[PDB]
RNA sequence: GUUUGACCUCAAAUCAGGUAGGAGUACCCGCUGAAAAGCGGAGGAAAAGAAACCAACCGGGAUUGCCUUAGUAACGGCGAGUGAAGCGGCAAAAGCUCAAAUUUGAAAUCUGGUACCUUCGGUGCCCGAGUUGUAAUUUGGAGAGGG
């Protein structure tokens, strides 16, 4: 076929040529156990689905329909944040405690400023592998970004050690090789 | 929002990362057809300021033209190909010595999202048939040269119009 | 055009082949050489559509699991339609005596599955529904008390019931743990099971409403804790044909703990007499006249109580009449019983 | 294989918890049996009964021989099973899980129930349930015609039964049901005779649909089974009439 | 884990629903073009149209068309002749919408299918689309947050 031929010829012409160092920061990404614990963290903070939302809405609406106005109390919803402009919006306050960044986006240029932007804003970013795995934890097909701001007190101590873990595993390991021109070796 | 980043990064075209992406994508599109359907705008901010929305009834074609203008001919190709679609607009993405690449937003007036949603229902009007064929698009109005200014004078088609002004004579019932 | 290859038909119907095997057995579609017009009849069927919908449903279940979203999978499973079997049962058997004619094979499988132990491939819920429907079927027989024929064998217990026309020849194998055969495939017998289950289900509906009582049969739970049988069910309200129904009228038995309780219990219920077993008693004897027992040495040896080996019941109902019990007295030898077939 | 770094820690922590509760059970039961109740929690024992948040009623223990049916549960999450409980499950033949057995309950029997509580499930059985188990399941290890003889045979021949049980005069496996329910003359004859039990797994598992069943059952088991680790743990009893509807 | 699944891409559908073509063509709009023809595209009009305008004033104020500017300015072997525009008077008058900073205390948005209903649609349910952004709010004449 043609499309199989092109998708195999793709990633050959990339690595054969010199990639700029603002790329290939991607795939210098998080290792196995740390990404695993990051997913264990963010599955604790799944956002509400449309079905669960509408279900709670029907519950409270049937409550008010009886009326049976039970109380007026709810702390806040805490969830991951996943809209890209919303993720950037949570930076430049700053509010992002952790950011996950997908390596694979076909318009890469949507994403390329985010490591430098969280670098200058001091936000603990981490480059995650695969936007589908982001979409799974956020009930989308893909997400390509994952910001997290608000955390319960049960999880806040896990958050800080995860931040220190990432800054040890990502910011220390890959920082100098981030500056280097990747690829260029023929296929 | 992140669009300001994309615009300011987009203004630096011969910068290393953008020419890298450009050089990959020109070969990648060279693999494909002259005209095909793109899944998404490669320059989303430019598509927004040309009027793209991400919903059903918005079709993005990527079109290849050999080096009228090149942009308007690129619009005419996808206007001829997808006749049911109405051409919203178009923009440059990429070029080679052999070909320039354009990314064209077309809008379907048949989809009920477009037939409702009164920001865009005007394009369902049959006066908006084939705007590129009459040069009613943005590049069409530029090549027609229709603005306000003394720099804008009688040019080509309007020249025949004012030739028409010299060609016809006006007489009243009572001669003046 | 008369013969169609199974691959051709299964790709024209766009169904999986195992589900095509379901549908052929399920509608009674018979031959890799199949009638074109029968497949044309099969070509539109909502159960086929719900099968394809179940395929897509399981695909959406797989993406629900692979995304890990448990609650949406719960919503999918709860908001799920079930294909029923019932319409082609009625348009397959419109005339109810044809269902009475073809209930005969339908009983036999369900009784065998009611005997069968719980496995992985056959769910217990399957076996639960089987044992429930089979106990219902036996409890209906003990209402009118109308069978006539009895057969004792190394292969099964063949009873045919004289009910609304034909005598119906159902068999129960004894309640023994069976070594499962690895040679068989359940995937066919489960389809037969479900088809016969739904068919016999609606036939039990017409037989319970036609007998004028409530189609769901209530049971006392502690009566079921005594014994899981037809005698667990109580049967509500909203003569007997001579002699076999109300044979042994006003007759009080004392079945032992030694005897097989089940088929003798059902025979006494076909008689209308009472059942008293000491096996039921130790869960926790004024009118008892007769012991059904098969033991060499009888302990208390009450001369008032009659001591009988159970073939007397097997021979009296095969004759419809009373016989002397000197042969059936332990430990006298027995006539080699050859049943009326 | 490279196993992992985490499982080796979790097993150690879980074995620490289990050895601690087992030592607590052993010390408390030694002080009870030696009758030196001076500074302990409680003197007399208790029994939980979960029926249908669902109603959980407690009784004091009655020093009366009660027929129980035990059902081996898969133990807790990552636990190495300790050798004290391994000894008891070895005696009671409860390894190779989904495996129950009928047992006699006395006050000498009772202290081990507090020990092996996180690995089995208990309750009051019914005669129909015992009947169904024996008429549908059960194999006997058997010395046959000409065998290498690790040889097991399903329960069909009552004459094989009255062969090896003629000294007690026990015939006709219905009577074995009757005397397991009865326990008037001899239960333990039948108990050593019926020596293996096997129950199927309730859910087939691997496949799209049955994983839902597995998750719902893990949630149900989390609701039902309770792990006190107090050494004054009330003995949890469940409806085996409900349980064998699932597993048989 | 040699398994399973997310995606993403690309195919296939006698799948569902839609749509393009051709004729005519006085007027309109584009393209090509000689000594007009031709091509393409529409509508009852079309186009243009709400200043990156005109002015130099005591400033004017979207576009369109008429009268005047005016056969003037300007151009042109400054030969043949070519040939405007501002202002003024009038007709008609109408202004609006996006794209930029978050709703993040809950995508609030919509197509489609189905069941009903008062059907150029409505309600419910369910698939989907969509965070690589659909809604509300804001287009400088500001506007937003609050009070």
């Amino acid at each position: 076929p043609e499309y199989v031929r092109v998708q195999r010829q793709k990633k050959i012409l990339s690595i054969r040529l010199k990639v700029p160092p603002t790329i290939a920061q991607f795939q210098y990404t998080l290792d196995r156990n740390t990404a695993a614990e990051t997913f264990k963290l963010f599955n604790k903070y799944r956002p509400e689905t449309a079905a669960e939302k509408k279900e709670r809405l029907t519950k409270e609406a049937a409550a008010v329909a009886e009326g049976k106005s039970k109380q007026d109390a709810s702390p806040k919803p805490y969830a991951v944040k996943y809209g890209l402009n919303h993720v950037v919006a949570l930076i430049e306050n700053k509010k992002a405690k952790l950011v996950l960044i997908a390596n694979d986006v076909d318009p890469i240029e949507l994403v390329v400023f985010l490591p430098a932007l969280c670098k200058k804003m001091g936000v603990p970013y981490a480059i995650v592998k695969g936007k589908a795995r982001l979409g799974t934890l956020v009930n989308q097909k893909t997400s390509a970004v994952a910001a997290l701001t608000e955390v319960r007190a049960e999880d806040e101590a896990a958050l800080a050690k995860l931040v220190s873990t990432i800054d040890a595993n990502f910011a220390d390991k890959y920082d100098e090789v981030k500056k280097h021109w990747g690829g260029g070796i023929l296929g | 929002g992140a669009y300001k980043y994309l615009e300011e990064l987009q203004r630096k075209k011969q910068s290393d990362v953008l020419r890298f992406l450009q050089r990959v994508r020109v070969w990648e599109y060279r693999q494909k057809n002259v005209i095909h359907r793109a899944a998404r705008p490669t320059r989303p901010d430019k598509a927004r300021r040309l009027g793209y929305k991400a919903k059903q009834g918005f079709v993005i074609y990527r079109v290849r033209v050999r080096r009228r203008s090149l942009r308007a001919t690129a619009e005419e190709r996808v206007g001829r190909r997808a006749a049911n679609l109405r051409v919203l607009n178009s923009y440059w993405v990429n070029q080679d010595s052999t070909y320039k690449y354009f990314e064209v937003i077309l809008v379907d007036p048949q989809h009920k999202a477009i037939r409702r949603d009164a920001r865009y229902n005007w394009i369902c009007d049959p006066v908006h048939k084939h705007r590129e064929a009459r040069g009613l698009t943005a590049t069409g109005k530029k090549s027609r040269g229709i603005n306000k200014g003394h720099k804008f004078n009688n040019t080509k088609a309007g020249r025949r119009k004012t030739w028409k002004r010299q060609n016809t004579l006006s007489l009243w019932r009572y001669r003046k | 055009r008369n013969f169609i290859t199974r691959s051709q038909a299964v790709r024209k119907l766009q169904v999986s082949l195992a589900d095509f095997r379901r549908l052929c057995i399920f509608k009674g579609i018979y031959p890799t050489f199949y009638y074109a017009k029968d497949i044309q009849y099969l070509m539109h069927e909502p159960v086929l559509a719900k099968f394809r919908e179940h395929k897509t449903f399981a695909r959406k279940l797989t993406r629900a699991l692979g995304r890990g979203e448990v609650s949406s999978a719960k919503r999918l499973e709860e908001n799920r339609d079930s294909y029923t079997l019932d319409h082609i049962i009625k348009e397959r058997y419109p005339s109810f005596p044809d269902a009475i004619r073809d209930i005969d094979d339908a009983l036999n499988m369900l009784f065998l599955f009611s005997n069968l132990p719980s496995t992985n491939q056959v769910s217990s819920k399957i076996i639960n529904d089987a044992q429930k429907i089979c106990n219902q079927w036996l409890a209906y027989v003990a209402k009118e008390r109308l069978v006539r024929k009895v057969f004792v064998s190394i292969k099964g217990v063949y009873y045919q019931a004289n009910i609304k026309g034909e005598e119906v020849r159902w068999l129960v194998p004894f309640k023994f743990p069976e070594n499962i055969p690895s040679d068989v495939d359940f995937r066919i017998m489960l389809t037969f099971l479900e088809f016969y289950s739904t068919l016999l289900h609606f036939v039990l509906y017409k037989l319970y409403t036609d007998s004028g009582l409530i189609y769901p049969p209530k049971l006392d739970l502690k009566k079921d804790k005594i014994i899981s049988g037809l005698s667990s069910y109580i049967l509500e309200s909203r003569k007997y044909d001579s002699p076999v129904a109300s044979l042994f009228s006003a007759f009080v038995f004392y079945v032992s703990r030694e005897v097989p309780i089940d088929i003798l219990e059902f025979l006494i219920l076909s008689c209308g007499g009472n059942v008293i077993s000491e096996a039921a008693m130790d869960q926790i004897m004024s009118k008892v006249t007769h012991q059904i027992v098969d033991r060499p040495v009888l302990k208390n040896k009450v001369a008032g109580r009659t001591y009988i080996q159970p073939q007397w019941i097997f021979d009296c109902i095969n004759k419809g009449e009373l016989v002397p019990a000197n042969k059936y007295l332990p430990g006298e030898a027995l006539p080699p019983h050859l049943s009326p077939w | 294989k490279f196993v992992r770094a985490e499982s080796i820690v979790a097993k150690t922590l879980a074995t620490s918890r289990e050895k601690e509760r087992i030592k607590r059970v052993s010390i408390l039961e030694d002080k009870k049996a030696k009758n030196e109740t001076q500074h302990i929690a409680s003197g007399k024992d208790f029994i939980l009964k979960i029926t249908e948040g669902l109603i959980r009623e407690k009784t004091t223990y009655d020093g009366k021989p009660a027929l129980l049916f035990i059902v081996r549960v898969r133990g807790p999450l990552a636990v190495n099973i300790p050798n004290k409980a391994f000894k008891i499950l070895s005696l009671l033949r409860l390894v190779e899980t989904n495996t129950g057995v009928f047992v006699k309950l006395t006050k000498n029997v009772y202290p081990l129930l507090k020990v092996i509580a996180p690995y089995v499930v208990i309750g009051k059985p019914s005669l129909s349930s015992i009947r169904s188990l024996i008429q549908k399941r059960g194999r006997i290890i058997y010395k046959g015609e000409n065998e290498a003889e690790p040889h097991e045979i399903v329960l069909n021949d009552n004459n094989i039964v009255e062969e090896q049980l003629g000294d007690h005069g026990i015939i006709c496996v219905e009577d074995i049901i009757h005397e397991i329910a009865t326990m008037g003359e001899s239960f333990s004859v039948c108990n050593f005779f019926l020596q293996p039990f096997k129950l199927n797994r309730e859910v087939s598992g691997f496949g799209s649909l049955n994983r839902l069943r597995k998750i719902k059952q893990r949630e149900a088991e989390s609701r039902t089974r309770q792990f006190s680790n107090a050494a004054t743990a009330p003995v949890i009893e469940v409806d085996i009439d409900s349980l064998l509807a699932k597993l048989n």
